[PDB]
């Protein structure tokens, strides 16, 4: 009865030269028993990314609150809303419920289409901002992408050569955790085009 | 507790206590086993010197360990309760933990093991 | 954290380590834990970290409003007396604990506030779990007509305690130090005492090595 | 299973060039009652090793009667008593450690930190720390306690690795140890003014010092500090 | 209540090559928050080209090497000298360790030495005496930091053939003892970064037919 | 309440669930039926805690039935499932939550496809192929990742649910009295009589 | 763990996981699960590492002992209440053990008992013992007939454990295969999940709900 | 905390310790204890400090409001404002309080508040974990009509003693004196009160 | 282990033990024989916590066999379960308690009756008509009131017996894989191999 780790789940982003990384795995579980293999946990409001990871209900309603919110954004602001806004809206909803949380790790990334510049953010359960130059981390292999990534993480990597960076991170992590893994799947992000690829990773 | 070595080795290389006890059992009654193809039959002698005895109740000279098993002696009819009771025990012992009864080589090693472990103990004989 | 606050002749100076944990990790190696209330009311915040942001941010909100409607420069003590309260309603929940420090028209001042929402007056301070490094520091070199770089120089001493024998402390050195009649200078990464030494081996991988099952262009554009 | 009754707080301790620095104050506090204020903790053994004990008061004395008794039977049938097999910081402390871990095993733990502090045979410092636990290690500056969260800092800008044990002399080492005291004084609730200090050195040997006092203490700053925010008288 | 155990922190980590083997392990002992050796060693040679480190509760960890060191002299005492294989220290462990299952040794062993043919061998044990010989282990604090690190750099996992579709994967070789060092030093600093009882310096024991090498390195003291 | 199962297959989505309502010693009834009809297109199976599964399924019956009315339209199996997960999203953090875990088995009129899915008491949606809530998940699971197809038939769905019925039968503690089968297709909602 | 060990026409299958986990940080992948005590006996392992590999061991050297005394291989009835009466005596003590002694003797030919630290013990020919038998339960029993051959035995035997290995978080690795003949055991190697999900997701058309 | 008020000849003297503890760390070893609520009332401080504080601030911002339309409150209406704090909010406050304040016309007064909220007018009255030490010596040495000499010394040896004794007191000792002629402050350190 | 019960008729006494082992969510086996033969004609079943079952019953047994061998005689069904009683009672004082209940069904040779007596884990005895252990009890005790009469043959027990587990089987929660019957009588002891 641990709401951040029952049905499991990891995100981790980077950032490389003019470009960003966010990938995720797909397990949803109930505990020991894995449920589904197809559950992603990145979504995006127009060109801002946002990985969630904890409780699934949570990581659902969120999606659900933060494209509400960004819509309504969109319709006033009549622009789409920028990486380092979002981020602050991230912190004010989940602050709100202080005393009775989300129990999520959202992660934040994207590129300013304004300056340019990339840009990654994550979160406690409470909207702590964690600010990052190179890399962030979200999940129950939290400590293992730590691991991973402070030793593998190099500056300025171009984007195909960001990809096996991440990829290669999220994979030996969510293979020393039980409750992740199941598949995966990595996003890269330039200025104004962005891929997404499935890994092929052990399904067990 | 009495400690005393009771059986000891003499100058000349015998246990004198073991030796006595063999004097024991040439004192005894006869007792004879012959097996043959198929079976095995165990013959014992009775002394006739006791007349008015009640041999419906008087303890037989043969004794079944188990079901499968028996036991007939020679010597002190006292002592061989002992050893029976001993080897009774035994024989459901391994019953319970090999869920198979004993062989007759285990019973006489385990009975055999028992006396012997009696010619080296202290306070006994 | 480790956090200090130290008086000087014509001001006052805050300072702060950099670290944030989460258990035993270090989930932050370079967070900013000095808060600007007002231009020249700041704040080092150590405890629960999204108390702190959410806490400093509220109050510097209603001080800029407290500020524009009544046409002077913010007091120390309004800052204060607006933690206090709001920490206090809270019995200890909202778990902050904060070195105020400033200068206005009153003059410059130094203060702690804590989680229940008690407070104290001193001319050296220092609260978080390296607290007591940095005390031991300021107890042993503190004395009365410190000047300006004396005192940023015992300031960041008593953080470099915390960093170095805390471990709830450690990487680098924030300090703001607040002037009498002049602008408040916001020292970001005063000192960088723990630089990553090089690396023996790149760990940049062969293009190819992940296996890929499938690739899509994602459409961000309306 | 104990709790603790009466108890001594912090033990400090550093090593210098020539060897040893140990100090800790006079006092049996019983809770948050200052209850005894005679009360010697450190305990010399020879004239070559200095063992400082906190922790609960009861079980140090019972640790000073063991030790009292190990040099008893180290005389016994030994000639060479007081020379070549005279006891050894090393050999006391081994001991206590054994009988710490020992204590801890059979879920009745002697409720004490304890420091030998030390000079050996061959003239090298000798300075390690045993508790309740069993856990023993060694450092340049070794502290118990409140000790350990504010001596060690202060010790540690004097003596900060094993390069810096010969440019520290006896005189520097000392100060170092003396304003320590005071710290603790300042901060720690349980602490005595009153201490005892002792130096093991190399050359000159054991100097066992009583009666100290904490001062050139700061406290005129205080007139000047009214209220708590608002309060201007 | 009286809690018989404690934590020390630290973590350590053994690799195995082909004719050697190295086990390292940081040189940092603490308590909750404080730091009580910035030079404490936990790897020790035992003798017959068996290195070893028990991390945990320190007190345990003494104790058991301390024992095992012991059961070292008494076999060369009841066997004519005789050399004991890393396998049959192995097993003799299991027994030490096991021995107390009903009060355990609060630690995490790991052996490492040369086997019966000459090759590099490390063996990892639980509390409770269960073990397993491998390539390749870290245990201790920052043990979920390496061990995934070196599952992708040591037994190349994840690593696939570039241009072959993930068909075939990077074939394992051994690493030389300059690579694996490399890969020590570069887990260690990895793991002292963003892990908080992890740091001050690491000490590596390097294990090879000639006998037991040391080497020392500085880490960051925060 | 104990055993529903859901299985997807070309056509059609099958929904199986458990006969029996035991309660301390004794099973009070062989015949219950766990389900209720949401749209002519959709079906909601439910399983948990006494009194919460009904009351939770017969309200959420009535809201699609009133959307039913005022829009002369029929809701989406998505679109349903959907307003289904998030009652019990707001229910989690109530004074006391729904303990109710359902299935939603529909046929999308407007795609010409099935749809399962799968949501727990907390609000957790997912759309399966084949899906089970509570301990009958441990059993069948690992069972349909071996013998299903996603171009099955009905009649091959059926055979394939009843190799996970008999398994359970075979495994399963207690006695839950066999299973009421129906089938979600274009046509529909209709019940399998002898099972 | 995941573990099973299965009677059939052409003797006995027993496959097993290797994974080894403390709490959700997976330990180890590459852990042997099945004790070779003799050439005609094994024992298979799910519960604490540490008891089981102690005292499986202590088994065998208790078999060793039975035939220097007997002159004679120890049964697997014998072998497995030696065990069984073991635990008994720590039952409470908190030991935690699921095993399955598998052998042939002539006296009893194939035969497989359930032993575990609750004291219980059952002769059987079928059983799945650990965190996913559940999983491998239900592809075993659907697909299990006595008349299996030697090949489609060791495949069933497999592909359940893979079973597991996919669903239960707590189970993977890899798979190791034993047959028991009346000759003695015979070793049918480690097969890594890595690699065999993909093969068995290929050839056989099968796990249609992960993304291929 | 080790605190005490006073009442003698010419007014009143509040005196207090200056010792702020978190367990057995002095968190401020240079507290001001002793807090103006008026002119010419004060209290003493003994018990949570987050309590004491909002309590002595509410208290002063009602005895403003009060002089704003009343004129001066007296010692007793300030002594009534902290009792009905205390009293209502007694399940959620830890605030033992002393109040003393100066009258022309009731002169020099003393009013105790403790953890109950109950209010007991007395000559002279001591408080907190400290005074617990002093009891026999406040009985003993106190009389009535001192001068202000005799009451400043007698403040001072017994929050010497009680000091001495308890480890939660220490620090300096400070004083505040309430008379006609206005209020005075008073300190003094360790190196003279310890070796009384 | 759950389901155990006992018949004394005119002639015999017959016993019916359940032949499932559950372990948590699985039925690891659904033919286990829950008896003991203690001598030709004394049998007894037994049900309660895993591994003190067995080995209890089997410690009897060779406690028995040991008696017979020693005096070349049968103790009778009564000795016997005084014996078993005082070993139950000795039992619940100790250190761990033997949790295990029994039913010993014999027949006296020296009387000529049958006779079953029903023994709890705290060695409570009672000789009894018909009798059983657990959650059994209180379905089957008021059905053999109405319909057991004490001249009844050995068929007319075995279709008074079906009538009770037809009962169980209805309205008991978990599934008990039916029982396994065995028949005690002038000609010792023998199992009834279809029911
Ligand atoms: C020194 C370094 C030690 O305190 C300083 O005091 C700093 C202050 C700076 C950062 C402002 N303190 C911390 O870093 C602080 C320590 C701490 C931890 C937990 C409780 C209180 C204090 N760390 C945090 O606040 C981290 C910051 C992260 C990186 C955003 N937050 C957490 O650890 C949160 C705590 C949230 C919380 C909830 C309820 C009451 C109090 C705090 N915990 C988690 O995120 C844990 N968990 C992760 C998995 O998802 C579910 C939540
Ligand atoms: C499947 C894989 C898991 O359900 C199987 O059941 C396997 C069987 C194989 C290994 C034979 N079981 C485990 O992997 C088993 C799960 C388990 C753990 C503890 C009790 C019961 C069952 N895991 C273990 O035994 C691990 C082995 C690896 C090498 C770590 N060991 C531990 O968990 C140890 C010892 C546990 C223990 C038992 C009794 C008394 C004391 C301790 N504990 C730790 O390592 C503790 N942990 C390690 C990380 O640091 C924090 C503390
Ligand atoms: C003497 C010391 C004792 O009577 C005096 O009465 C002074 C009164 C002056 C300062 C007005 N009292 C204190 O110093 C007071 C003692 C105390 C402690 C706990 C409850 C009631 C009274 N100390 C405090 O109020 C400190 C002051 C802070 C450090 C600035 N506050 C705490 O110790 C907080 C208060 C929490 C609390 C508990 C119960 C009621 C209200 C508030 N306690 C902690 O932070 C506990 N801390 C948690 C982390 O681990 C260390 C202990
Ligand atoms: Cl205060
Ligand atoms: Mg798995
Ligand atoms: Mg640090």
């Amino acid at each position: 009865s641990d709401p951040s780790s029952i049905n499991g789940g990891i995100v981790v982003a980077m950032t490389g030269k003019d470009c960003v990384a966010i990938a995720c795995d797909l397990r949803l579980g109930s505990q020991s028993l894995g449920v589904s293999n197809k559950f992603e946990k990145i979504f995006h409001y127009g060109h801002v990314f946002l990985g969630i990871t904890g409780l699934a209900t949570d990581v659902t309603t969120l999606n659900e609150m933060f494209r509400y919110k960004t819509n309504l954004y969109k319709l006033k602001e009549e622009r789409a809303i920028e990486p380092e806004t979002f981020t602050q809206l991230v912190s004010s909803s989940l602050y709100e419920r202080r005393f009775g949380p989300y129990f999520v790790g959202p992660v934040v990334a994207g590129i300013n289409s304004k300056s340019g510049k990339p840009f990654i953010a994550g979160f406690d359960l409470i909207g702590c901002i964690d600010e990052a130059k190179d890399f962030i981390v979200s999940g129950t292999a939290s400590d293992q992408l730590f691991g991973m990534c402070e030793s593998l993480y190099e500056p300025n990597l171009e984007p195909e050569d960001l990809f096996e960076t991440i990829s290669q991170a999220l994979l030996n992590a969510a293979d020393r955790d039980a409750l992740s893994g199941w598949g995966a799947v990595v996003y890269i992000i330039k200025k104004d085009e962005v891929v997404k690829r499935y890994l092929k990773m052990r399904q067990d | 507790g009495y400690d005393r070595a009771l059986s000891i080795f003499s100058p000349d290389g015998h246990i004198f206590q073991v030796e006595y006890a063999l004097e024991a059992v040439k004192r005894g009654t006869c007792a004879v086993g012959v097996k043959g193809k198929n079976c095995v039959v165990l013959g014992c002698e009775r002394r006739s010197t006791l007349k008015l005895q009640d041999t419906r109740i008087t303890p037989s000279k043969v004794s079944k360990i188990d079901s499968h098993v028996v036991l007939s002696f020679s010597g002190l009819n006292a002592d061989s309760r002992i050893l029976i009771e001993k080897a009774r025990v035994e024989a459901q012992s391994h019953r319970l933990t090999l869920e198979d009864p004993v062989t007759v080589e285990y019973l006489t090693r385990y009975v055999a093991g028992v006396q012997q472990r009696y010619t080296q103990s202290g306070g006994v004989r | 954290t480790t956090i200090v606050g130290v008086k000087f002749n014509n001001g006052v100076v805050i300072a702060a380590d950099t670290r944030s944990t989460q258990g035993p990790i270090v989930a932050d190696k370079n967070c900013a834990k000095l808060h600007r209330i007002s231009p020249k009311i700041w704040c080092a915040g150590a405890g629960t970290a999204a108390d702190t942001e959410a806490v400093t941010q509220l109050i510097g909100s209603n001080i800029e409003l407290h500020s524009l409607y009544t046409s002077r420069e913010p007091r120390v003590v309004s800052a204060l007396q607006m933690l206090k309260q709001h920490l206090f309603k809270y019995q200890g929940h909202i778990g902050a604990y904060l070195i105020v420090a400033g200068v206005d028209p009153t003059g410059s001042h130094l203060f702690s506030i804590h989680a229940h929402g008690s407070t104290d007056v001193g001319y050296y301070l220092s609260l978080g779990s390296g607290s007591l490094a940095a005390m031991a520091v300021l107890e042993s070199h503190w004395k009365q007509d410190l000047t300006k770089e004396e005192a940023i120089k015992l300031a960041s001493d008593a953080i470099q305690a915390g960093i170095w024998n805390d471990l709830g402390s450690g990487s680098n050195v924030d300090v703001c130090v607040m002037e009498i009649g002049k602008d408040a200078e916001y020292l970001r990464n005063y000192l960088t005492p723990n630089v990553r030494e090089e690396k023996q081996k790149s760990y940049k991988f062969p293009r190819g090595t992940t296996a890929v099952l499938k690739e899509s262009i994602v459409n961000i554009c309306d | 299973t104990q709790q603790p009754i009466v108890t001594g707080t912090s033990v400090i301790s550093m090593k210098y060039d020539n060897g040893v620095i140990i100090a800790a104050d006079n006092l049996g506090s019983y809770g948050s009652l200052l209850r005894f204020n005679g009360v010697e903790r450190l305990i010399p053994v020879g004239d070559n090793t200095v063992v400082g004990i906190s922790g609960d008061i009861s079980d140090m004395q019972h640790i000073e009667r063991l030790l009292k008794d190990l040099v008893t039977e180290n005389a016994y049938d030994n000639p060479l008593a007081d020379a070549e097999e005279a006891l050894e910081p090393s050999y006391i402390f081994e001991y206590l450690a054994t009988v710490m871990y020992q204590r801890r095993s059979k879920m009745n733990p002697l409720w004490n930190a304890i420091i030998v502090a030390g000079v050996q045979s061959n003239g090298d410092q000798f300075l390690r720390y045993v508790n309740l636990l069993g856990v023993t290690y060694s450092s340049p500056t070794l502290a118990t306690g409140f000790g350990a969260h504010m001596a060690n800092p202060l010790l540690r800008k004097v003596v900060d690795r094993e390069s810096d044990i010969p440019k520290t002399t006896v005189q520097v080492a000392e100060e170092a140890i003396v304003n320590a005291m005071r710290v603790l004084y300042y901060r720690d609730a349980r602490s005595s003014r009153n201490f005892s200090l002792a130096i093991i050195d190399k050359n000159t040997g054991l100097t066992f010092k009583k009666n100290l006092q904490v001062e050139n203490m700061k406290w005129d700053f205080a007139k000047d500090i009214k209220g708590y925010g608002t309060q201007k008288i | 209540q009286f809690n018989p155990y404690g934590d020390n922190g630290g973590t350590i980590l053994g690799i195995a090559g082909e004719d050697f083997a190295v086990l390292a392990g940081d040189t940092r002992n603490i308590t909750d928050y404080s730091i009580n050796s910035r030079y404490e060693p936990k790897v020790f040679d035992c003798g017959d080209n068996i290195v070893m480190s028990a991390n945990g509760f320190a007190a345990d960890g003494d104790a058991l090497v301390k024992r095992f060191k012991n059961s070292v002299k008494w076999y060369h005492f009841d066997h004519n000298d005789k050399k004991l294989s890393i396998n049959s220290a192995a097993r003799n462990i299991q027994h030490l360790l096991y021995g107390k299952r009903f009060f355990p040794y609060y630690v995490h062993t790991i052996i490492a030495g040369l086997d019966e043919d000459g090759k590099g061998a490390v063996y990892s044990f639980d509390p409770v005496g269960s073990y397993e010989r491998e390539q390749c282990r870290a245990g201790g604090a920052a043990a979920s930091l390496i061990m995934p690190f070196l599952d992708n750099q040591v037994n190349f996992k994840n690593q696939y053939e570039p241009g072959t579709n993930g068909k075939v994967k990077k074939p394992l070789k051994y690493l030389s003892v300059e690579e694996v060092i490399k890969l020590v030093r570069d887990s260690f600093t990895s793991a002292t970064e963003r892990h908080i009882q992890v740091g001050d310096g690491l000490e590596i024991l390097i294990v090879t037919k000639d006998g037991v090498r040391k080497e020392f390195y500085e880490l960051k003291r925060d | 309440m104990d055993i529903i199962l859901g299985i997807r297959v070309q056509d059609s989505v099958i929904l199986a669930s458990s006969k029996a309502v035991t309660r301390g010693i004794s099973v009070l009834k062989d015949s219950d039926d766990k389900t209720r009809q949401l749209s002519p297109h959709t079906l909601m199976s439910f399983a948990g805690e006494a009194g919460d599964t009904v009351q939770f399924a017969e309200y959420i019956q009535a809201n699609i039935q009133l959307y039913s009315i005022r829009e002369d339209y029929e809701l989406s199996p998505q679109a349903v499932s959907s307003f289904v997960r998030q009652e019990l999203a707001k229910s989690i953090r109530s004074r006391r939550p729904y303990q109710v875990n359902v299935l939603i088995g529909g046929y999308d009129k407007k795609k010409n496809k099935p749809e399962l899915y799968q949501i727990d008491y907390l609000g957790t949606k997912v759309e399966l192929p084949y899906g089970a809530h509570g301990y009958s998940g441990f059993y069948t699971f690992s069972l349909l990742d071996h013998h299903y197809r996603p171009d099955m038939t009905t009649e091959e769905g059926l055979d394939l649910l009843k190799l996970c019925v008999q398994e359970l039968e075979k495994r399963m503690p207690m006695d839950f009295k066999g299973v009421i089968v129906k089938i979600v297709d274009k046509d529909g909602i209709r019940q399998v009589d002898d099972f | 763990t995941t573990t099973l060990a299965f009677r059939f026409q052409g003797g006995i299958i027993v496959a097993v996981d290797s994974r080894a986990t403390a709490g959700n940080w997976v330990a180890s992948q590459t852990v042997k699960k099945v004790i070779e005590i003799n050439p005609f006996l094994l024992g298979t392992m799910a519960g604490g590492a540490a008891d089981f590999q102690f005292w499986e061991t202590w088994l065998g050297s208790q078999c060793r002992l039975h035939e220097l005394r007997e002159k004679e291989r120890i049964s697997v009835a014998a072998a497995s209440k030696i065990l069984s009466n073991l635990v008994y005596q720590y039952k409470g003590a908190g030991l935690s053990m699921g095993t399955m002694i598998c052998g042939y003797t002539r006296k009893e030919g194939p035969t497989i008992y359930y032993v575990d630290s609750d004291g219980t013990r059952l002769k059987g020919d079928i059983f799945c013992v650990g965190s996913g038998q559940t999983f491998a339960y239900g592809v075993l029993d659907s697909n299990y007939k006595w008349d299996l051959s030697v090949e489609d035995a060791l495949y069933l035997g497999k592909r359940s454990i893979l079973a597991a290995a996919h669903r239960d978080a707590y189970s993977g690795g890899s798979v190791n295969l034993y047959h028991v003949t009346e000759d003695g055991w015979i070793y049918h190697g480690n097969h890594d999940v890595g690699e065999l999900f993909w093969k068995v997701k290929e050839e056989e058309g099968s796990f249609n709900n992960v993304i291929g | 905390t080790s605190i005490m008020a006073v009442t003698f000849k010419d007014g009143v003297i509040l005196g207090a310790d200056s010792r702020t503890t978190t367990g057995a760390y002095i968190a401020n070893r240079v507290t001001d204890k002793l807090t103006r609520v008026h002119d010419k009332i004060w209290c003493c401080r003994s018990g949570s400090a987050a309590d004491t504080q909002a309590i002595a601030d509410i208290v002063q911002y009602h005895l403003e409001l009060y002089t704003s339309q009343y004129g001066t409150p007296s010692t007793e209406t300030a002594a009534s404002v902290f009792k009905e704090l205390c009293y209502e909010n007694k399940d959620n406050l830890t605030a033992g309080i002393i109040v003393a304040g100066y009258d022309d016309k009731n002169k020099g007064e003393v009013y105790t508040i403790p953890l109950g909220g109950s209010v007991h007018k007395l000559p002279y009255a001591i408080a907190g974990s400290g005074s617990t030490f002093i009891y026999g010596y406040c009985d003993k040495n106190f009389r009535e009509n001192m001068s202000k000499e005799e009451t400043v010394d007698f403040i001072k040896h017994s929050l010497s003693q009680a000091i001495k004794w308890d480890g939660s007191s220490g620090g300096v000792i400070r004083m505040v004196v309430l008379t006609a002629a206005g209020v005075e402050r008073l300190i003094f350190y360790p190196d003279e009160y310890e070796q009384l």
